[PDB]
RNA sequence: AAUUGAAGAGUUUGAUCAUGGCUCAGAUUGAACGCUGGCGGCAGGCCUAACACAUGCAAGUCGAACGGUAACAGGAAGAAGCUUGCUUCUUUGCUGACGAGUGGCGGACGGGUGAGUAAUGUCUGGGAAACUGCCUGAUGGAGGGGGAUAACUACUGGAAACGGUAGCUAAUACCGCAUAACGUCGCAAGACCAAAGAGGGGGACCUUCGGGCCUCUUGCCAUCGGAUGUGCCCAGAUGGGAUUAGCUAGUAGGUGGGGUAACGGCUCACCUAGGCGACGAUCCCUAGCUGGUCUGAGAGGAUGACCAGCCACACUGGAACUGAGACACGGUCCAGACUCCUACGGGAGGCAGCAGUGGGGAAUAUUGCACAAUGGGCGCAAGCCUGAUGCAGCCAUGCCGCGUGUAUGAAGAAGGCCUUCGGGUUGUAAAGUACUUUCAGCGGGGAGGAAGGGAGUAAAGUUAAUACCUUUGCUCAUUGACGUUACCCGCAGAAGAAGCACCGGCUAACUCCGUGCCAGCAGCCGCGGUAAUACGGAGGGUGCAAGCGUUAAUCGGAAUUACUGGGCGUAAAGCGCACGCAGGCGGUUUGUUAAGUCAGAUGUGAAAUCCCCGGGCUCAACCUGGGAACUGCAUCUGAUACUGGCAA
RNA sequence: GCCCGGAUAGCUCAGUCGGUAGAGCAGGGGAUUGAAAAUCCCCGUGUCCUUGGUUCGAUUCCGAGUCCGGGCACCA
């Protein structure tokens, strides 16, 4: 649902990344708390967010759950994320919405393995803005360590080629705001001014025939399924014919009803993170990896050509070169294709550190075009990255 | 709905010359007929009962261009008539529209008497039609419509009809486009040469 | 249900209330006539009898008795006392 | 129990799939056939002919 | 009560009332005393196309039939004088 | 004019004739699945879980019944800025209207579903022991008073729901009294029983200036009718099982009391001891019934989706109330199971209404538009409401129509396939060339579904009246969801539109290659063991065509349940034999009756559907007028041969 | 989406507790037959489900992925 949408301000997506227990979702709820006395209607609790039991009783965010706030600026939809390795699917989707992440780094532990990880893995999906939000401050006041872990976390955003020095960098206890410590509450609202300002308003392809890649299905208790999704380009109005192309045969549907968080929304449009009802469509029909495009548009593929950069072991990648039918995971906008490598002539073994290319065959027929940047992981870290250079 | 393929080797399987491709030529001759439907054409069949009173049916639809489930209602409703289950299934295929714009002779074939009436080119009483399948009542006259009147097919078509049999139960202008259907075709004017008995052995079973 | 005509829910209620008043002073007249039959008094029962006739017929032009059930009291309550009488 | 048709399958120990009658009357005591093309059970692969049966989609070029 | 009404029969976006005699607690298309005439409000510029038995009506206002008045609209298109 | 209609084949055998099953050729379907897929028209669309249900909506209406006016807009007294009448603006039910409330009507219709029901139901034909709002006919009345209550106030409980206490007021709300009759009770005399007022206009008169008085419309009461609907009773018909033979104790009937609108063991007390049953009771399983649908030459067989009639149910079980009518889908009360809210005291809900969700399933649709039309409720009407209905959406689910082009064209091309390697075949097919443009696409025109209703006006009734009202004409502005409609014209271009199964026999159409009892095919007989017209591919051909096959189902063929229309020596089938109850059948003569039979007539056999001759959508499907038919049933009037009863 | 198991020739199963893979039934091959059966004379006939690391070496050690089975969560 009820409440139409009010469009008036700028669509940003931005969410937490970084470490296990340095305060992401924490940040998260703290984040809608302090907003709330500069907007009205919010104020997500931690409970909130973190409302499934295994997350109740084990204590650790492994949904993505999405949460929404805004400055008098722009409209922020915060995507939390799940930083626990054997949770990577999750984080991945999530950091592909993601338009400037807010690096979550405890000044208790510093740079850690995973935060190590999803600054790569967020590189590889081309997340741009990187805020760092050093939280746990609360705990130590040794502002030498305290520079010296400002400089440590700037030193893994350099060789990831981010911009380190020229990032900001928030201090402040994620905690303590929650309750209201106007102490540490300032510092949250100093990171929402990098939030607003080093962010800029991003470029969207409204006019192009519209395209939505699928994170997760739902079946709302009611209405029928509501798969979720980014407009990536062009929009939709309710009642637009759509059709499902993807890892399985394609489906039609229509629109039968677009909103966002819960919000009625009657016509969505490039980068908004909406929810869309489909017309009678079956929960075991549709499911993630597919994507949702205007009629004709797109068709699945499972043959085409690209490139491969494999960094150094020490950084993640390889040390060991492969031979042919080498298959890896394809992660491109939601899925994780597996495929076979076909490689080029006398290709031996691809060396870790190459920039050449191959060809790939694949298990599922998946909507593509050249052009279509992808990751490429494999054993819990990437190996290279692609783009569609041309169909095969 | 329409056959559209090959119509002359229609002839060839029937035997007869089915005047699918009369057009302006005279006679065919250039067809191979009569010794090759295919590639083992020049083989006898065994031609059982059930095989001539399937040919027998298929040669009487092929000219009219009527398809099966057109042809089996045509006969139902001669079934169900008074007079002869036969006679009367061959009165229904001669009051088609498109078989009456050949027989007047506005078109050379039954297939371009059919291009003629479906484009809107043909009137009843005053009345377009672009159903082939009408039933024309006896008694009306039909001509062309005065836009599409007399446009390069129609006048060699025209010419064509005067070296044909030009029938009894139907009269026509000629000179203004106008042809008149008086009453009900009898068995003794029409074709002849097929036979109306078989299709009823056919339909019966 | 929500309807707005849940006003014959407690208007019926404050008929069922009414009526029940108006049958119930009706059978206290009947059975004072057969108090009276039980005793044989065939001049009392006239006098109940001659009594209960106007308020057993009164209902009938208010629709609560049927006319038929009003006219069956009087028949066969005569034709009790005219036995005894 | 029942038939499975065309050359060549991918049934294993599950693998839900749909059933229609029709005896073989080469197996005594099997009156069923397992339907080609309908659920988890693939079509005949490399049919060319009679392929609405044995559930081939006819070829994209 | 029995009222003189019409019915709705014919095909889509093709009527074609039959004025029928029912009891005016049951469907247009439902049980009837009897049927008395129809109207084709489309029939064409033809031989014919309304047909009220005045006759038959007549009797049934004698008997108190409440004739609707699209079929009361009817009586007077079919003049009591022509 | 109205049944002009009836087919056979494969397979037991070395072969034949019988007997005998199995299978196929036809039609049909609420269909599902696979491959494929251009459009339109008309229909259909949860067959399974009567499973559980989020959200919205499906029954409201009248101010011409009444007290009121909380809103919105005016009228009116006054008020304040200020262009002293431009406005600001507080009072005020005084009008238009109108939340909440009282009251009247509807809510028992319309819509859905098929669980239950084997007879309490349905169908058919009769019957008497009944009631019947709205509608309408005839005959009369419609006099005079009183006591409360909601809303509304003060206070107040409760989260909410929902109240509580004491006062205020009205009525077409409620209770009397008078008055009664062809009304009820009673053999009769006699006794007893009803009611309601509002609204429009208005001369004279009358006015405590509320209004009375005249007049017209409408409603109220009484009585008997008519019509419609409903309740009840009887007879025949209405599934399978005897591996269900005895069943019943308010049970069978009687008498009296009570009860119902009405008859009745419907219900009680007493009395009699009966009642149902082999012409199938009880019990068990299954099932809504019918008009009809499919099939059939017919007789029959299967079936009961859509349309229509009747019945039954409303989460489960039960009960009663209000009312003309329910023992009530969107009412009440209680209990139960399951969900939901909670401030933990207590409450809320019932999609088998339209959509929609999850589930189940091989499988079945939009959380759309409009009340314009038809019907219904209410109302004087205007109007308001109407998920009835009218339309649109979705799906090839079915029936019907159309299109994917036409004519010409031999070097009888290339390529593919076959070959006696000559050639044949694909094939006039293609290309080339000359034309056309349906339906799609695009841009303009454009019916019909619309009848009424509103305002004004004139005349005719009415009346004291040129008034009000009513009625019949006329005039003006109009009322369409579908709807960028059907249909017509215009522009461009062969342009955007052909698959599916089969090819051993049955059964229409054949060769080559590969695989060698392997892989596989198959409706039946059967193919495959290194020369496969049967397997897989290719070429060609055949059938059908936006469909085609496969599976499931019913009937047909099957005279393979034989009444029409079969059998029993040896093929399946004469009880081992006999006596014999019920039952079935029964020589011959006369008379009589008239149950069976027959003839005639009357009533009924709902409409639709089927059939016949016509009419309208460009044809068709579809709709539709008239008729026939509905092969049946009941009563009456006659015939008397044959059967039955009766008498000799 | 999460967690937990299973996958070794054509079929049915043994096997590791890092060391260059088995058993039986079948299958293929010669003589015999029209072709087989039986009899006689011969050959594992494996991507250890896939893939990449740990190492000289991975079925056996550790991660991704595929199909399946069981339990669990999520609800614009
Ligand atoms: N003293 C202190 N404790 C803190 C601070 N921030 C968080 N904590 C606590 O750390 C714990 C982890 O919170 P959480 O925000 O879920 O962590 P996460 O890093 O998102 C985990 P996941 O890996 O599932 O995404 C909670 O107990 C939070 O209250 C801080 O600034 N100071
Ligand atoms: C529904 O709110 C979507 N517009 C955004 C979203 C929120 C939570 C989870 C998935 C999608
Ligand atoms: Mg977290
Ligand atoms: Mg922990
Ligand atoms: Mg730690
Ligand atoms: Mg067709
Ligand atoms: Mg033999
Ligand atoms: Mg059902
Ligand atoms: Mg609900
Ligand atoms: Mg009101
Ligand atoms: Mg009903
Ligand atoms: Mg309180
Ligand atoms: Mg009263
Ligand atoms: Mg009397
Ligand atoms: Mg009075
Ligand atoms: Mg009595
Ligand atoms: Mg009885
Ligand atoms: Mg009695
Ligand atoms: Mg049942
Ligand atoms: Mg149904
Ligand atoms: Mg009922
Ligand atoms: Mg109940
Ligand atoms: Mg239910
Ligand atoms: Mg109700
Ligand atoms: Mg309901
Ligand atoms: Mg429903
Ligand atoms: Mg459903
Ligand atoms: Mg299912
Ligand atoms: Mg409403
Ligand atoms: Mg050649
Ligand atoms: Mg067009
Ligand atoms: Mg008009
Ligand atoms: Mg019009
Ligand atoms: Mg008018
Ligand atoms: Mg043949
Ligand atoms: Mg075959
Ligand atoms: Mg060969
Ligand atoms: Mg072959
Ligand atoms: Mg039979
Ligand atoms: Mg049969
Ligand atoms: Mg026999
Ligand atoms: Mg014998
Ligand atoms: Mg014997
Ligand atoms: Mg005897
Ligand atoms: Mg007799
Ligand atoms: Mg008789
Ligand atoms: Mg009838
Ligand atoms: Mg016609
Ligand atoms: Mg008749
Ligand atoms: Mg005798």
């Amino acid at each position: 649902s009820k409440e139409k949408f009010e469009r008036t301000k700028p669509h940003v997506n931005v969410g937490t990344i970084g470490h296990v227990d340095h305060g992401k979702t924490t940040l998260t709820a703290a984040i809608t708390t302090v907003l709330a006395k500069t907007y009205g209607g919010a104020a997500r609790a931690f409970d909130q967010i973190d409302n499934a039991p295994e997350e109740k009783a084990r204590g650790i965010t492994i949904n993505t759950s999405h949460v929404e706030y805004d400055t008098p600026t722009r409209h922020y939809a915060h995507v939390d994320c799940p930083g626990h390795a054997d949770y990577v699917k999750n984080m991945i989707t999530g950091a592909a919405q993601m338009d400037g992440a807010i690096l979550v780094v405890a000044a208790t532990d510093g740079p850690m393995p995973q935060t190590r990880e999803h600054i790569l893995l967020g590189r590889q999906v081309g997340v741009p803005y990187i805020i760092v939000f050093l939280n746990k401050c609360d705990m130590v006041d040794d502002e030498e360590l305290l520079e010296l872990v400002e400089m440590e976390v700037r030193e893994l955003l350099s060789q990831y080629d981010f911009p380190g020095d020229d990032t900001p960098i928030v201090r402040g206890s994620a905690l303590k705001a929650l309750e209201g410590d106007a102490e540490w509450e300032a510092k949250i609202l100093e990171l929402a001014g990098f939030l607003d300002s080093y962010i800029p308003e991003p470029e969207r392809a409204i006019d192009k025939p519209f395209l939505l890649p699928i994170e997760d299905v739902f079946s709302i208790s009611g209405r029928g399924t509501v798969v979720t999704g980014r407009v990536e380009r062009g929009i939709i109005k309710v009642g637009e014919e759509v059709e499902i192309v993807g890892i399985k045969e394609t489906q039609k549907s229509t629109c039968t009803g677009v909103e966002m968080f819960r919000k009625l929304l009657d016509e969505g449009r490039a980068g908004e993170n909406v929810g869309v009802l489909l017309r009678g469509i079956k929960r075991e029909e549709i499911e993630r990896g597919q994507v949702l495009a205007k009629p004709g548009t797109i068709k699945p593929h499972t043959k085409f050509e690209s490139e491969v950069y494999i960094l150094s072991k020490d950084e993640g990648g390889r040390h060991t070169p492969f031979f042919k039918g080498y298959r890896p995971q394809f992660y491109f906008r939601t899925t994780d294709v597996t495929g076979t490598i076909e490689l080029p002539e006398g290709v031996e073994m691809v060396m870790p550190g190459d920039n050449i290319k191959m060809v790939v065959t694949l298990i599922h027929p998946i909507a593509m075009d050249d052009g279509l940047r992808f990751a490429i992981r494999e054993g819990g870290r990437t190996v290279g990255a692609g783009v569609v250079a041309k169909v095969l | 709905a329409r056959y559209l393929g090959p119509k002359l080797k229609l002839s060839r399987r029937e035997g007869t010359d089915l005047f699918l491709k009369s057009g302006v030529r005279a006679i065919d001759t250039k067809c191979k007929i009569e010794q090759a439907p295919g590639q083992h054409g020049a083989r006898k069949p065994r031609l059982s009962d059930y095989g001539v009173q399937l040919r027998e049916k298929q040669k009487v639809r092929r000219i009219y261009g009527v398809l099966e489930r057109q042809f089996r209602n045509y006969y139902k409703e001669a079934a169900r008539l008074k007079g002869n289950t036969g006679e009367n299934l061959l009165a229904l295929l001669e009051g088609r529209l498109d078989n009456v714009v050949y027989r007047m002779g506005f078109g050379a074939t039954r297939a371009e008497a059919r291009q003629l009436v479906s484009h809107k080119a043909i009137m009843v009483n005053g009345r377009v039609v672009n159903i082939a399948s009408y039933q024309v009542s006896p008694n009306d006259v039909v001509s062309i419509r005065e836009k599409a009147k007399k446009q390069s097919r129609v006048k060699a078509a025209l010419e064509l009809a005067e070296q044909r049999e030009k029938p009894t139960w139907l009269e026509v202008d000629a000179g203004k486009m106008e042809g008149t259907f008086k009453r009900k075709p009898e068995r003794s004017d029409l074709s002849a040469d097929i036979n109306e008995h078989l299709i009823v052995e056919l339909y019966s079973k | 249900n929500i309807k707005s005509a849940k006003k014959r829910a407690i208007q019926s209620e404050k008929a069922r209330k009414h009526n029940a008043s108006r049958r119930s002073m009706m059978r206290t007249f009947i059975k004072k006539v057969y108090a009276a039959i039980e005793a044989g008094d065939k001049a009392a029962a006239q006098k109940a009898f001659n009594e209960m006739q106007p308020i057993v017929d009164r209902q009938a032009a208010k629709g609560l008795i049927h006319k038929n059930k009003a006219a069956r009291h009087k028949a066969n309550l005569t034709a009790q006392i005219n036995k005894l009488a | 129990t029942s038939y499975i048709g065309g050359e060549g399958h991918n049934l294993q120990e599950h693998s839900v799939i749909l059933i229609r009658g029709g005896r073989v009357k080469d197996l005594p005591g099997v009156r069923y056939h397992t339907v080609r093309g309908a659920l988890d059970c693939s079509g005949v692969k490399d049919r060319k002919q009679a392929r609405s049966k044995y559930g081939v989609k006819r070829p994209k070029a | 009560m029995v009222t003189i009404r019409l019915a709705r029969h014919g095909a889509k976006k093709r009527p074609f009332y039959q004025v029928v005699v029912a009891d005016s607690r049951n469907a247009r298309n439902g049980r009837f005393i009897e049927r008395v005439g129809f109207f084709n409000p489309i029939a064409s510029e033809k031989e014919e196309g309304t047909r009220l038995d005045l006759d038959r009506i007549a009797h049934w206002v004698g008997q108190g039939a409440t004739i609707s008045d699209r079929v009361a609209a009817l009586i007077k298109e079919v003049n009591k004088a022509a």
